């Protein structure tokens, strides 16, 4: 019930910049005395949270250079006086208020980059995998920012049947960059019910929607 | 500073009633309190309970007051938790906490949290294919090396390219779920046209509980 | 009625850890004493320890104590045992145990009991396999039609003949682990052996832990 | 520590026969405050421990009184007036006031039966097996009394090396003879050097020893 809006909700930015990042509430925000407040985190590759307010302005013993905010009750927002390449992960804050208490939806931060496109590539599925009678090809995009290209698939010329999920790497550790993976599955069957299959893409990179193939008995 | 002890997953049929422990630091152990958090998968973090393992007792999320017990064992502040009904939706990673007796007016550091996931499914070694396979023919330059998971359970999977002696342009896609309830995981490798019309390259995966290993040679 | 309830069996790998819970019937829950005791494959029976709800621990075996830990829940009116440093012969049938009246003078009382067990293994599906209709050569009148499962895992297993809709004059031997870490089994029907019927003998078997089914007949 | 015994190990026991065991205890047992607290318990297979007897002779509700016993505080026997099939299963003793680490190793009822010969059977498995590395010869030897019998291998006329697996009733539901499942299991390597099999049995109720066999092929 307690509210915490987090926003922004997802945020990209390069190294050296100031950041700033807000939380607010229904209330005030104690378990007590009128004086028990808010506190701010980090989480990343599966560590739990590192703690960096503990207390509204209270800056976290021996953490970084001051992530620190203002605001009360109802308000508060971080601010991050220079982006470096360490910060990159989820961030949420925690109320110091009486529980039960919920999170927020937490907050997403990454590296900002040139735009870029994938390198893109698709393939016939190999002919074992194709008389194991359940089939699957998959439409590759390797390394370009940022993640929100948007990737589609045809058979003989026509838009596909839904049977498809997708996977992105990670923010890549350098380039901060990513990758994409969309897979259509297909049974032999459903693979001799069309010959050509497709796989097309729009994205910031692209000036222009790119566009591959193969066809099957080849 | 010093970290809480708990240990790796475990998973489960539906409808289970399952555990996680967790135990004490270089570090006094009945003096504080204890809450536990559950980090649910694709969505915002969860506070389930305070504990206070000297008394053996608690408070509690409405969302909860049924299917939860917890204490510790008071000879070495050996924590548990215990759910019960598991659904599918309860699959996600649980964390033991602390609480710091100034800073726990806001929060306190944790020990490592610990997965656990709940499905009708059974073990499989995974089904295993190239995937690029080679450039037929292109505007030669890189293509890449690929190779195929799938059909598979449970996950995680651990892959390398020619055993590992490959790693640059070397990537691996995040798990999907296959709608049996198996997985599929994909690796791929950006490479030159001349060194992939050249040396012999294979994909190399291995798991337990699957207690399988393939070297799926490519092109 | 006096009861405990006991639920569904268990199984891990060396080293790990179990839980093991048990609930009581319609009473007034705190007032018993509990013994948790376990009866060993081919080996005797065990007492193991002692515990009354509100105190929780009250005696314990010093051989397992230190691996041991046993509480209850008064909310749910249930008691545990957990096991840690998990290990081969602690496979065993875990009962829990009601013990109130002139219970000094003996009284123990039981649940169902709750099967664990440990292996290095992972689930897997049944080696199937029909045995023959051996000397049709030869036979005099008299015969027995037999099917087999090697390296399933883990048991039990369900096994049928005629798909169940006839079954009398018949053995189902029951299973041995193999030193694959995994089990065969076999049933076998006594049959005159001029039984052209035989046609009919569909031996057909069923494996929840692996969800699997499968059916032969030989002649 | 209290160290005890429980004898005979097991009986089979004719229909209608008065029948007793005795646990004989290390413990001097004149428990608690001065009193002897001792009891016997049942199980069967697949069940859950049934009470039986406690304080020594004192006899749980319910128990048919065809079930007797008492003891002196190391000297001390369970009875029962009379056999019937319900009787079959397992027997227990033990100790208690605030320790309770004791059992009984154990002893169990089986019934007394007129003595039989099994019928006797083997098979080559199909080459189905042999193809898959691992070769199980097997010999059925079925509705045999007393519970006893013996059980052999030859190959080309060469006795039994390495492994064996055996499997057997809880003598019967019905006429309380057993039946035994028994193989000698091989790679396919070693079926292949040889080329006769046999099983070989004796038993109680047997004139001699007693040979079935196949050869490799036919």
């Amino acid at each position: 019930e307690i509210v915490m809006t987090q926003t922004p909700l997802s945020l990209s930015v390069t190294p050296g910049e100031p950041a700033s990042l807000s939380c607010r509430s229904s209330a005030s925000l104690l378990h007590g005395n009128g004086n028990t407040y808010l506190h701010w985190y980090l989480r990343k590759a599966g560590q739990s949270p590192q703690l960096l307010i503990f207390g509204g302005s209270k800056r976290v013993p021996g953490i970084s250079d001051r992530f620190i905010g203002s605001g009360a009750g109802t308000n508060f927002t971080l601010k991050i006086s220079s982006v470096e390449a360490d910060d990159v992960g989820f961030y949420y804050c925690a109320q110091g208020v009486a529980f039960p208490w919920t999170f927020g939806q937490g907050t997403k931060v990454e590296i900002k980059r040139a735009v870029a496109a994938p390198s893109v590539f698709i393939f016939p599925p190999s002919e074992d995998q194709v008389k194991s009678g359940t089939v699957s090809v998959v439409c590759l995009l390797n390394n370009f920012y940022p993640r929100e290209a948007s990737v589609k698939w045809k058979v003989d010329g026509v838009l596909k049947t839904g049977n498809s999920q997708e996977s992105v790497t990670e923010q890549d550790s350098k380039d901060n960059t990513y990758s994409l993976s969309s897979t259509l599955t297909l049974s032999n069957t459903d693979y001799q019910s069309h010959n050509v299959y497709a796989c097309e893409v729009t994205h910031q990179g692209l000036s222009s929607p790119v566009t591959k193939s193969f066809n099957r008995g080849e | 500073q010093d970290l809480l002890l708990q240990s790796g997953a475990e998973v489960r049929e539906p409808g289970a009633s399952v555990t996680v422990s967790c135990q004490a630091s270089n570090y006094t152990f009945p003096d504080y309190y204890i809450h536990w958090v559950r980090l649910v998968p694709g969505q915002g973090l969860e506070w389930l309970g305070e504990m206070k393992p000297k008394v053996g007792v608690t408070n509690v999320s409405k969302k909860i007051r049924d299917r939860l017990f917890m204490t510790a064992d008071t000879s070495t502040d050996t924590a548990y938790m215990v759910l019960s009904a598991l659904t599918p939706g309860d699959t996600a990673i649980y964390y033991c906490t602390r609480l710091e007796p100034d800073f726990l007016s806001g929060w306190a550091h944790w020990g490592k949290g610990v997965l656990v996931t709940v499905s009708p499914a059974s073990t499989k070694g995974p089904s295993v294919f190239p995937l690029a396979p080679s450039s037929r023919s292109t505007s030669e330059s890189t293509a890449a090396l690929g190779c195929l998971v799938k059909d598979y359970f449970p996950e995680p999977v651990t892959v390398s390219w020619n055993s590992g002696s490959l790693t640059s342009g070397v990537h691996t896609f995040p798990a999907v779920l296959q709608s049996s309830g198996l997985y599929s995981l994909s690796s791929v490798v950006t490479v030159p046209s001349s060194s992939l019309g050249t040396q012999t390259y294979v994909c190399n995966v291995n798991h337990k509980p699957s207690n399988t290993k393939v070297d799926k040679r490519v092109e």
